[PDB]
């Protein structure tokens, strides 16, 4: 009874806490999604056509 | 233990597909209505005529559930209710006694290790030898 | 022509080359955009074939290959003592203040020596304008540390007329310290100078060596003894001891430097060595000073490119070479020839070249001949005569711990001395772990000379200790089947006092004060008392035994038990605290002590 | 900064021979780039670039060559190395041999890309190790003490506990905040479980990292699995400054995937058919441990291997004992007699003991204690060999005394249970209860200062 | 048999070299 | 005493595997937002596609990039039905800057014959003359090969910082 | 399709216009389909390791590619068959050849054909219904004891199209149709599996029940677990068919598959003749064991890679079960045997010698044979367990377990039960030495 009675709330502790930690990130996202998002789509966009640096003549 | 992802989620939406199948099998009329309550959220996925590939993304989307361990134990306590209830042919058992049978196997640890399973195995083996035993003393 | 090729492929530390026509064998190269040290090995045709001292991941076909024109040379001058170097020559000192980082980072370009420091530089006063000069004049000495007066000297290829001397002053590697004019043609020199590993640097004279090398260790100095000038093998093992004896020989020796050559070793010996070398002190002229003032290391340890441990050989023997040029007494620890041949078998593997024995290359035998005979006294080459040195000691490690391993038995060869270390001793903690019987020293023979003259009453005990530790060995034979019992009294004599030297004289704990250190006066003392208990026990045995009366090594031992104990505690006498002629009386009281204790038996 | 240019594939299979696809045709090959290869049915595989010469790359591929086909397989050559994705987030996750996970968590989430081969730590700039660890396990605490940063293996015969006491280590390591990395290569689903299970059953996994490649896995990820988890723990030590500890389970696993590579390629081989260069392999895995300057940070390993037939003269152990700080022994002659933990202490040496012990590590008797120790011990092995010959009526009283002491410290000092953990001070007085069993002159190996403050006591 | 596996190697490819040398 | 061990082991088990599923679900929720920052980096992008300016300019980087990897004398450029237009113009510019910086003439033809998937968000693929080796531009694989290098600045913009990673090695 | 026969020496076959094959594929030779492996690739040019002998082999002969590696047809129709290690049925070719030769190339299909087995569809399935690897579409009534169950192949998914009624049907009448991404797959009772890759799972169990003997010194004090690997020192002077014998008769598995490794001819022979007549109790009736078993027979002069495929082809015979949820057990007599096999292969490919003259790769080849043992839950979603149980023996010579088959053999089974001539001399069966044996089982059994 005292191991059920341990086990009839622990789990919602670390629910809870998960709760917690996936508004936590979602919060950091949220303050930097656009940001990250256009410099993602800026380094994609910018090509920089190269030859190989070993190229001859 | 592990697998190919696309391996693992062929096997989530087998095992959603499954579980519909004996839902249905096990209760052609919705009269289970608590034990389906508990796999509405498979269930649906099945009810929902949706294309194997369809599911396939949602199981890699995350939509369906999709905890293999999860749907095993689920799947298993369904079918080791099919069992019983399909073991028993010639005596349709009680909406109540089926229910509570569900609720004994659902508090239990592990069904493979359960008595429960080895009687219906002690059975299976008894009735399996009846369905093409020739007439003869100890078959009657 | 190109002053540049390009990589036509890479295996490993291979790399092959494309437009190299032109090229030469042994000749540097930098590979890779990132400018990889490497070393020409083998040409075929407008292709060369290279070995790259730095670890290959990441070139690609096409990579510039700039030939230097220069074979593998080190920059010798002020600024190496203390010093850390690597396999190629950098000083990681350097590399880490250049760069903040705990790993050495691939294709650093660290100058050699220090050019930013300036040094103080005394010109000889001798030389002048218009003065004659040769290869090996001492022009100048420079300060380089408390210790060491660096004796610059003009490079073994240089000659002419002195064109310009330097005043005394404070100078670097760039400064035109001296120049010279030969056939009409000027030569600025500096006090920095190049010369190719590779290459032995001339003497005057290869002179007979005929002073020994006194090491930190009992059982070394007195049964095995190493020469100034001597080449020496320490095979053993994992875990015998030879490092501990390398470090015991560079801690402890009269070497008046030492090169110390990391190659392929465990890296914490590099950090052992930085760690306690500059906490560690002699003392000179009444004056105490941290023993790193005297030696410089080169690493290149176990997971360092493999490549490499090449270089770092060849870098120790020339440095050493350079301060044996000098005039001082150099010695060289080799941390393993056979990791060093580890080397050589990869560049064979991957140039396809046939295995000898184990698969070491043909050659290896040559590649050490000519690495050992790089040792010596020599009369140095230039004006002013010196008696340089050097002293190399290779500790191989042979596979297995067998003896019958290829780069052991071709440095058995070679070397004039061979302590064989013995994991049987090791596992006893018996330490420093040498097998006694295996052993040899060539040296003996010359060293009598110094012995006659310095230690007249040494070569009689050395001879006896050595017999006596022979029998026991023989004794033991016939006692592993028949028990400790039938033995005759002075053969159980024979034995425990063989008991007595292997564990009171032979083991030595070098990591407590009483045993870091052990002078020959010391030593000796300890054999005379020994060797003084054998006799008189032997004679009073067989004084005796003519009778009934007869003594017994049980009666000798009964009576005599607190001789016992004084005998084997000799060990614990520590010269920091003990003077030289404390120590002397302690063992003349004991001698005294031992003839009034047998006088009682008669 | 990124790699810009985008990558080539090829179809261009001049040909397969064991473990090796021949690509031709290849621009400017990069030696040791990995490759991602697309199989005929659409299985990917990876491989790393052994050689290159001209339009020519030699390809090794890790889950074997088995379905490669000469016209119909696709090689993405990446460009550049093999990049272990590293965060502090590893800890608490199960990796499998590539490093891909199998916890059902997602993939690592990088907060850097690390070269796989680490990089040759700076002997200027690596520190010598002396703070000591406990590991609670007397035949190592007492006789073998562990320095902080020191590497140093358990050596084993086949099937003896070595997995146990590698565990309980992990349940009982402490200083007199830390982290495990744990890799075995080639261990089979039971042991796996055993070691996984530890960890939970300990509470651990918040700060452990586990590697598993099982017996079956594809035999050269055992070449990365341990290059996996050192790369974790250098980035764990040498960037977060933890204390690490990297337990390395059968080198010998290790060891046997280079004599398989080793045969494929047709290396020069050395003893046993091992790789010429099977030391400096070992080393490149070995030598990334230990402190480094300015960095708070330290890597300790504790490999694990099984001898082959017992043989400590076998490459494996003999290469391994070449490049590490001494060796922690288990034996059969202890495990049959039921000593668990089986730690012969006889061959056993920590080079480390010679600094991480004395004042502020431990107690001022312990280098003599463990000094005696050894001698009454090897003396006791000595005399037993003389009584398999002789009989023990021709032993001295004294000689008697070293056998009872061999028998009284194999069942007090060795032998202790799988949870039972003692301190070092608690390991010395046991050290001393045994020395009183001899008359104290004949205590050689320890001075008569501390025979004066410890022996009666 | 290391030694003589490389040299039959080496053959294989002088006798290839060789066939080659004829176009 | 033997059950009583058997009850403390039992919930030491369920205490722990609790705490096991909660970092898992910590972890999953991370990389999905991570992954929805991809998948609007997808859809943003493709809207940049419709721009045919934009468009035509990362076609015109996008062929001559391929063209720079493969370095041929002859190749066959690949793309869908609607951005052929724009890659003629692509190609009909990347020629000529082709030829420039390689010093060296080529012959490029577009893939008519054989389209990219409509599936395709945009961008190329490109082959050689054999179609043996090929170099891949398409816009979605760009994004991937830059996103999942950029995998650690992401993290350090989108969680923060780790504050333990005190030092760079 | 086919390539051309370029070269032969010895049995490597050179064959060109080969550009389409594969690493491992399998491929017959010659105008009389010689097996072989292809070995190497080069070009449009490959090298196959042809198992037979190549006596007649011509330049320009066809060679003709199976689309496959190494592999086991699997369905029903296996209980009472005799293999050769490489799956051909040795029993058919006796039949239809009336010789007492295996005739040079063979094509004989391994399951027979034309047999109309009993088949009973899933009665849960329709038209529609969603369906992945492991699941049981029907069973087939092959014999009394064995109800078949057949399985959609691991690697297949997706809806049923169709599924046949319950009628009689052959191994190559279409049972199943489904669909995938638009395609479609045709699907047989015969199901092939590549040899040398593990049948996956949902999960390898621990193990935790007792494969009882029926035997007292087995069973008690040195007990093998259900999906435990085991190995006995397999000798004439020990009586090893004391437990192979009491194992087959009475043993706590339901199916069970021997592979003769390598066996003396007479040896081979003692096994093909004894079995047939061994019997056990079931329900009160009696019948032949054959009835639950499959014996992957091979004398010594069966071909190298049959040898050294034939402990491959029984565990992926013994997989095939495990996944029907049986707990198999499987013998193998003499791993000593297959391991000579195997370095005859490494001999062969001119690769260097490690241990005693074995391949560096011996040690692999063993582990990871082993760890297709355990307890499984399997694939597909009617949830059952099953198991494979390993019984491989080994025979090191003059008892010298420094032997690096008998030492690696002995580095990872759990059990071991050392038979000895010194108690067989004494008629002491089952002559298992109590001090020689161990199991590390007992731990996961207390449960
Ligand atoms: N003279 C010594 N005095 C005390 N301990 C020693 C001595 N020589 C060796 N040992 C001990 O033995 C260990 C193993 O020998 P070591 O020299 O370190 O190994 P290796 O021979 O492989 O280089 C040493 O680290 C030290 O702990």
């Amino acid at each position: 009874a005292a191991a059920l009675g341990s086990h009839g709330s622990c789990s919602s502790e670390v629910e809870k806490e998960t709760q917690e930690k996936m508004t936590i990130l979602q919060n950091y996202f949220e303050q930097n999604r656009d940001e990250v998002l256009d410099n993602l789509l800026a380094f994609v966009c910018d090509i920089r056509p190269e030859i190989h640096e070993n190229y001859r003549i | 233990g592990g697998l190919t992802s696309e391996q693992y989620h062929s096997q989530v939406v087998g095992k959603i597909g499954y579980i519909a199948r004996c839902m249905q099998t096990i209760d052609p009329e919705n009269n289970l209505k608590k034990i389906r309550e508990d796999y509405q959220d498979v269930l649906i996925w099945a009810e929902k005529n949706y294309r194997f590939e369809e599911i396939l993304e949602a199981s890699k989307s995350g939509k369906c559930p999709n905890d293999l361990d999860a749907l095993s134990r689920r799947s298993l306590i369904l079918q080791e209710l099919l069992r019983l209830v399909s073991s028993i042919s010639p005596f349709k058992m009680k909406l109540d006694l089926i229910e509570s049978q569900y609720e004994k196997m659902k508090q239990h640890v592990n069904l493979w290790k359960s008595d429960y399973h080895v009687k219906l195995n002690q059975l299976n083996q008894l009735t399996d030898y009846l369905k093409n035993a020739a007439p003869t003393p100890k078959n009657n | 022509e190109s002053t540049f090729g390009y990589v036509h492929g890479v295996s490993g530390p291979v790399v092959t080359a494309c437009d190299m026509a032109g090229a030469a064998m042994y000749e540097l190269v930098r590979v890779g955009h990132s400018e990889l040290v490497g070393e020409i090995i083998r040409l075929e045709g407008d292709m060369a074939t290279i070995q790259v001292y730095e670890e290959t991941s990441g070139v690609s076909v096409g990579d510039p290959v700039l030939r230097t024109g220069k074979p593998l040379s080190v920059e010798l001058g002020p600024g190496i003592m203390g010093a850390i170097f690597d396999g190629i020559q950098r000083p990681l000192s350097d590399i880490s203040s250049q760069t903040q980082s705990i790993y050495i980072p691939r294709g650093v370009n660290v100058s050699a020596l220090s050019r930013d420091i300036k040094w103080e530089f005394i010109p000889s006063k001798n030389l002048r304008v218009g003065s004659h000069i040769t290869g090996g004049d001492i022009y100048g000495i420079v300060n380089e540390n408390s210790l060491i007066k660096h004796k610059i000297m003009l490079p073994p290829r240089s000659r002419g007329s002195v064109t310009y001397i330097a005043p005394p002053g404070n100078y670097d590697a760039s400064d035109v310290v001296l120049e010279l004019e030969f056939e009409g043609v000027k030569e600025k020199l500096s006090m920095v100078q190049v010369w190719p590993v590779r290459q032995v640097r001339p003497v005057t004279e290869k002179l007979p060596a005929n002073h020994p090398l006194l090491t930190g260790q009992r059982v070394l100095d007195a049964l095995f003894p190493c020469v100034q000038g001597g080449t020496t093998a320490i095979p053993g093992a994992f875990g015998c001891g030879k490092t501990v004896i390398s470090q015991s020989l560079s801690k402890y020796s009269n070497s008046d430097v030492i090169i110390y050559v990391g190659c392929g070793e465990r890296g914490n010996e590099m950090s052992e060595v930085l760690r306690d070398f500059p906490e560690l002190t002699m003392e000179v002229d009444g004056k105490v000073e941290s023993i790193m003032k005297r030696t410089a290391l080169v690493a290149n340890t176990s997971n360092m490119p493999v490549a490499a441990r090449e270089a770092s050989i060849y870098t120790g023997i020339t440095l050493s070479e350079y301060f044996r040029d000098m005039g001082y007494h150099v010695s060289m620890m080799a941390d393993s020839t056979s990791r060093w041949a580890e080397a050589l078998r990869e560049i064979s593997g991957r140039l396809a070249e046939m295995p000898a024995d184990s698969g070491y290359p043909a050659y290896l035998g040559a590649r050490l001949a000519s690495f050992y005979e790089r040792a010596g006294r020599v009369k140095c080459l230039g004006n002013p005569e010196r008696e340089g040195s050097v002293s190399i000691v290779g500790a191989v490690s042979p596979p297995g711990g067998d003896f019958s391993d290829p780069v052991t038995s071709a440095t058995l060869g070679i070397v004039q001395v061979f302590w064989g270390l013995d994991k049987k001793l090791a596992q006893r903690k018996h330490f420093p772990s040498v097998n006694w019987l295996i052993s040899y020293s060539k040296y003996m023979r010359a060293l009598d000379e110094y012995y006659d003259k310095h230690f007249t009453e040494f070569v009689p005990l050395r001879t006896k200790a050595k017999e006596i530790l022979q029998e026991e060995e023989d004794l033991a034979e016939i006692v592993q089947l028949v028990g400790k019992a039938s033995l005759a009294e002075t053969d159980k004599i024979t034995l425990e006092v063989a008991k007595l030297i292997k564990d009171d004289f032979l083991q030595q704990n070098g990591y407590t004060p009483y045993d870091r250190f052990c002078p020959f006066y010391k030593t000796v003392g300890m054999l005379s008392n020994m060797i003084s208990f054998y006799d008189m026990a032997r004679r009073a045995v067989e004084t005796t035994a003519q009778s009934d009366n007869k003594i017994t090594w049980s009666i000798i031992r009964e009576h005599m038990g607190e001789i016992l104990y004084k005998l084997s505690s000799m060990k614990f006498k520590d010269p920091v605290k003990d003077g030289e002629a404390k120590i002397k009386a302690d063992y003349a009281q004991l001698l005294e002590d031992m003839q009034n204790a047998f006088r009682s038996l008669e | 900064n990124y790699l810009s240019q985008p990558r080539l594939t090829y179809k261009t299979v001049s040909g397969v021979n064991g473990p090796l696809v021949i690509l031709d045709h290849v621009k400017f090959p990069r030696y040791a780039e990995i490759v991602h290869l697309t199989l005929p049915d659409g299985t990917k595989r990876s491989g790393q670039v052994l050689e290159v010469s001209g339009s020519k790359a030699v390809v090794q591929v890790f889950e074997g060559t088995s379905g490669i086909d000469a016209k119909k397989t696709s090689c993405e050559f990446t460009g550049d190395i093999l990049r272990t994705p590293v965060s502090e987030d590893m800890l608490g996750r199960v990796f499998n041999g590539s490093g891909k996970p199998i916890d059902r968590g997602p993939v690592v989430l990088a907060e850097d890309f690390l070269d796989i081969m680490g990089q040759p730590i700076n002997p200027q700039c690596r520190i010598y190790p002396e703070e000591m660890i406990q590991t609670g396990i007397s035949a190592i605490d007492g006789m073998n003490s562990i320095a902080r940063g020191q590497k140093i293996p358990i050596f084993s015969a086949a099937g003896l506990p070595h997995n146990e006491i590698a565990a309980q280590i992990c349940r009982q390591a402490g200083l007199v905040n830390f982290a495990i990395v744990f890799a075995a290569m080639g261990v089979n689903m039971e042991t796996a479980r055993f070691f996984k299970s530890d960890f939970e059953e300990n509470g651990s996994m918040d700060n452990v990292c586990l590697f598993l490649n099982l017996a079956n896995d594809p035999t050269i990820e055992r070449i990365i699995t341990p290059r996996l988890a050192l790369t974790t723990a250098e980035f764990l030590a040498y960037q977060c400054e933890k204390h690490v500890l990297v337990i390395l389970t059968d080198m010998s696993s290790y060891a046997e995937a280079l004599r398989e590579v080793s045969a494929a390629r047709e290396e020069v081989p050395g003893r046993r058919g091992f790789p010429g260069y099977m030391y400096t392999d070992l080393a490149t895995i070995y030598e990334r441990a230990g402190r480094v300057e300015g960095r708070n940070g330290s890597i300790t390993q504790i490999p694990i291997l099984t001898m082959p037939n017992d043989d400590i003269t076998h490459p494996i152990p003999d290469l391994t004992g070449y490049i590490t700080e001494g060796q922690i022994y288990v034996d059969r002659q202890l495990h049959n007699r039921q000593i668990y933990p089986p730690i012969n202490v006889l061959p056993s040496l920590s080079r480390l003991m010679k600094s991480a012990i004395g004042e502020g590590m431990t107690r001022k008797d312990h280098a003599d204690v463990s000094n005696q120790l050894y001698a009454c011990y090897a003396i006791g092995k000595d005399v037993q060999a003389m009584k398999a010959v002789v009989g023990e009526e021709a032993l001295t009283s004294d000689d008697l005394l070293y056998l009872e002491f061999l028998q009284k410290f194999e069942k007090n000092f060795i032998t202790q249970g799988p949870y039972e953990n003692r301190t070092v001070y608690e390991t010395l007085d046991i050290g001393w209860q045994l020395l009183r069993i001899f008359p104290k002159e004949m205590l050689k190996r320890i001075p008569q200062s501390t025979l004066s403050e410890f022996y009666p006591r | 048999f290391y030694r003589l596996k490389k040299i039959q190697e080496k053959k294989k490819i002088i006798k290839e070299k060789s066939e080659k040398d004829l176009e | 005493e033997k059950k009583e061990k058997q009850i403390e082991q039992q919930k030491k088990i369920q205490m722990s595997n609790l705490m096991n599923q909660a970092r898992l679900k910590v972890l999953r929720a991370r990389d999905d937002l991570i992954t929805d920052l991809l998948n609007e980096a997808k859809q943003r992008l493709s809207k940049v596609v419709k721009d045919t300016t934009r468009y035509q300019v990362l076609l015109d980087g996008l062929v001559l990039q391929g063209l720079y990897q493969l370095l041929e004398p002859r190749m066959i450029v690949r793309c869908r039905k609607q951005d052929f237009p724009l890659v003629k113009a692509a190609v009909q510019k990347a020629i000529p800057m082709y030829k420039i910086a390689t010093k060296k003439d080529v012959d490029v033809q577009i893939d008519l014959e054989a389209y990219l998937p409509e599936d395709i968000a945009g961008g190329v693929e490109i082959y050689n003359g054999d179609r043996k080796i090929k170099v891949s531009n398409t816009l979605e694989s760009r994004l991937d090969l830059i996103a999942q290098q950029m995998m650690p600045e992401v993290r350090g913009a989108l969680f923060g910082a780790n504050a333990n990673r005190k030092f760079l090695d």
